[PDB]
RNA sequence: AAAAAAA
RNA sequence: GAACUUGAGUGCAGAAGAGGAGAGUGGAAUUCCACGUGUAGCGGUGAAAUGCGUAGAGAUGUGGAGGAACACCAGUGGCGAAGGCGACUCUCUGGUCUGUAACUGACGCUGAGGAGCGAAAGCGCGCCGUAAACGAUGAGUGCUAAGUGUUAGGGGGUUUCCGCCCCUUAGUGCUGCAGCUAACGCAUUAAGCACUCCGCCUGGGGAGU
């Protein structure tokens, strides 16, 4: 497997109780589909340099992983449908 | 280092005498011309520098914000130079009206009375008011009559020194370039006019490219952009572009250096 | 992969060091071709890869042909192991 | 009573329009060089754009604005004047944005 | 006219380091050309990608 | 062209 | 027959790319319609006329044609066999170059036919199958003054590194020999000097009939 760098903005209109639930959900998604989480920074609420879905700020999470496609693609799948995650990107790292 | 020390001493003397409330000479720098600055603000929005403020109530710091952004850009020398050309000159006065370009409320020149008459008066008023203690009404009325006429004069004697100094410099630059007719130098478009564009070298020597040497196209001046645009080619010579020029002619008496464009 | 490729070199190699034997190279190509065949089943329009394919295919055939003149026995062994006509 | 808004300036070669909105693009006020009675070459000029912006802006301050995003359209000569007319009317300019199609 | 990245020995530009990237965009937020910023071609491409991935993630603006 | 400030 | 490694290729180490085929998303934009603000012009240029109009237009949003491309970066820059290929991300996949030689040991080259790819094409995605689909210059290899630039590299030099300096490789440019050309020109990216193989030409028109 190969090292990816998930990043995603949670919507700014949630408590720290509901935030952690999102974080736990999507870390659990990755590790449920054969991933491992190697790092997990939290940038905390920055200003968005434009307006995504009528929010001017949001909560950056940055998940490093190692996984196969399936894990990352499943994340990708679920990170669309979800209304908590407003934008994201998977990225392949310095391999 | 010396600059800053002189500045604070000049700041500290001024402030002491403003609170004393006796007749004294100040070095003032008024707010820049609101029309000239309006034209300066436009010019910088073309390069994308967006200022906060209006031309009738600019704080000095806002102008510094521009000069920090352009630092180590090609545009620097000219936006620098174009801001300048919106500033007022500093003059002496008897009233405390503040110094815009040091962003202070109290300033005088104290630190060079060998070579400035206003400094030499500051030394006499200091000896009059502080050392001797002569703060009587007749002493104050004497100086309150005399300082408006000294301030006006000495101001005009400074501007007559500067103009003259510059006019010897420009003569000796031109004298420098008489043996460099034919030579190719890299430079930077310092100014653009309806009749041509000026180019500054890396030793600060300035020369004109007259439109009559721009033989590749019929150039039209665009006043808003500050540019010479070709009608056919679509070549655009702007303020702040780097260009290579060749020396065509040098007239020492007139203080003219004429250039032609080799390439961009 | 490069692990897979290391299997295929160990399997076919005619002695310890060897990676340049046709058997080797052919083995290697054979897999690539197989894997690239697989790609083109899904990606039928991927013309540029197919061009690749044809070349691999070709490189194979010449090797095989070289082998098949050099020493027939080795040729025979190989083609059965891999499953080539 | 809304505070934040956008000042949609259209500067054509004929005319300068200035609409001022709320963030959901509902129209607070507007003016134009033509609304102020300028005609022909005058409507193009940056002075007419300046005056257009002031009239639009003074309409907006009645509804109680303070901060303006600016959106500029078109190639006309107004945008630079008309923006400093918004700053000079009082309203602070956060960011401008050229949205020429 | 020296390259930032060759100078400081930076082999990997990171779309998350916004405060670096902002050195290479205009105030409008258009990318600055290579002949202005001194950047090496090699890095200009990398830089170009980063900024684009930044902009997608709303770390930089498309248009200030 | 065109600013402080220095000299 | 045997042997060898310089051709060719596989290893191993390293690099760049808008190469391609999928999946999704990003901001723009455009202008279609319904709809919320909106308040008379806007728009038309000699500058009005011509238009076009408070039924609220110009102008401003939410749905929207939903179909088409990716502003800056952008460079005779890069990549591909050609036609070409420029948002970003992800999946799958092709080719190229550099370095060392661990191995292989001539395993190569060209290539009619054939097969595949292949414009607006022309017409029912299929079919069309040709295209200045002409730097008007087959492919492969070797040899034959220089100078300079750039893209991806390699080694050395001091170098903290950077740095600049130099040799070398592959590609892409500009000048310029020798030679060649009818001349124009070309000139280590030859149109020079050689060799192998392929396509093609033999007055114009009639006639691509």
């Amino acid at each position: 497997m190969r090292k990816y760098e998930v990043m995603y903005i949670i919507r700014p209109n949630i408590d720290e109780e509901s935030k952690k639930a999102v974080i736990e959900r999507f870390n659990n998604v990755l590790t449920s589909n054969g991933a491992e989480i190697t790092g997990t920074k939290d940038w905390g609420k920055r200003r968005l340099a434009y307006e995504i879905n009528d929010f001017r700020d949001g909560f950056y999470q940055i998940v490093n992983v190692q996984s196969d496609a399936a894990a990352v693609q499943e994340f990708d799948r679920l990170a669309k449908i979800s209304d908590d995650i407003i934008r994201h990107i998977v990225v392949k790292e310095e391999e | 280092l010396i600059e800053e020390f002189m500045l604070v001493a000049n700041e500290t003397v001024a402030e002491h005498f403003h609170w004393m409330n006796v007749p004294f000479i100040y070095r003032i720098h008024e707010e820049p011309n609101a029309e000239k600055l309006q034209k300066f603000l436009e010019f910088v929005t073309t390069f994308g520098y967006v200022v906060k403020g209006t031309a009738g109530n600019i704080h000095p710091r806002a102008l510094q914000s521009i000069l920090d952004a352009v630092r180590d850009r090609p545009e620097e020398t000219v936006i620098s130079t174009v801001m300048l050309r919106s500033m007022k000159q500093a003059k002496y006065d008897p009233q405390s009206l503040g110094h815009f370009g040091l962003s202070t409320e109290f300033y005088t020149h104290f630190t060079s009375p060998i070579r400035r008459y206003p400094d030499l008066i500051v030394h006499r008023l200091i000896r009059t008011y502080l050392i001797n203690g002569k703060v009587d009404e007749a002493t104050q009325e004497k100086w309150a009559e005399r300082l408006p006429d000294i301030a006006e004069h000495t101001s005009s004697m400074e501007r007559r020194a500067v103009d003259a100094e510059r006019e010897t410099d420009d003569l000796k630059k031109a004298e420098y370039m008489l043996d460099k007719i034919g030579e190719e130098f890299d430079g930077m478009i310092s100014s653009v006019t309806n009749f041509g564009m000026f180019v500054e070298l890396p030793n600060t020597i300035e020369g004109l490219v007259h439109v009559s040497f721009m033989t590749d196209d019929y150039y039209r001046f665009d006043e808003q952009h500050f540019a010479m645009i070709g009608e056919r080619t679509g070549n655009v010579f702007r303020i702040g572009d780097e260009i290579t020029v060749k020396v065509v002619d040098v007239n020492k008496d007139e203080r003219n250096i004429d250039f032609e464009i080799v390439g961009m | 992969t490069q692990e897979r490729k290391n299997q295929l070199i160990n399997e076919f190699k005619t002695h310890e060091s060897d990676t340049g034997s046709p058997e080797v190279q052919i083995a290697i190509l054979t897999d690539s071709i197989n894997n690239l065949n697989e790609h083109l089943r899904t990606h039928k329009k991927d013309h540029h890869s197919r061009r690749g394919l044809l070349k691999m295919v070709g490189k194979r055939r010449n090797l095989l042909t070289y082998l098949r003149n050099k020493d027939v026995t080795r040729y025979r062994e190989l083609i059965n192991k891999l499953g080539l006509r | 009573n809304i505070e934040s808004g956008i000042a949609h300036i259209r500067s054509t070669f004929n005319n300068t329009i200035v609409t001022i909105t709320d963030t959901h693009g509902n129209a607070i006020s507007w003016s134009s060089a033509g609304a102020l009675g300028f005609r022909g070459s005058r409507k193009s000029t940056p002075f007419a754009a300046q005056m257009a912006a002031e009239t639009a802006a003074k309409g907006s301050i009645e509804h109680g604005l303070k901060t303006l995003e600016v959106t500029v359209k078109g190639p006309g000569s107004g945008r630079e004047a008309a923006i400093r007319a918004l700053q000079a009317a009082g309203l602070e300019v956060t960011a401008i944005r050229d949205v020429t199609p | 006219k020296v390259c930032y990245f060759t100078s400081n020995g930076i082999t990997h530009i990171d779309y998350k380091d916004v405060d670096l990237l902002k050195k290479f965009v205009s105030e409008r937020g258009k990318i600055l050309p290579r002949r202005v910023t001194g950047t090496n071609a090699k890095y200009q491409r990398k830089l170009t990608a980063a900024i684009k991935r930044a902009r997608q993630m709303a770390l930089l603006p498309y248009v200030s």
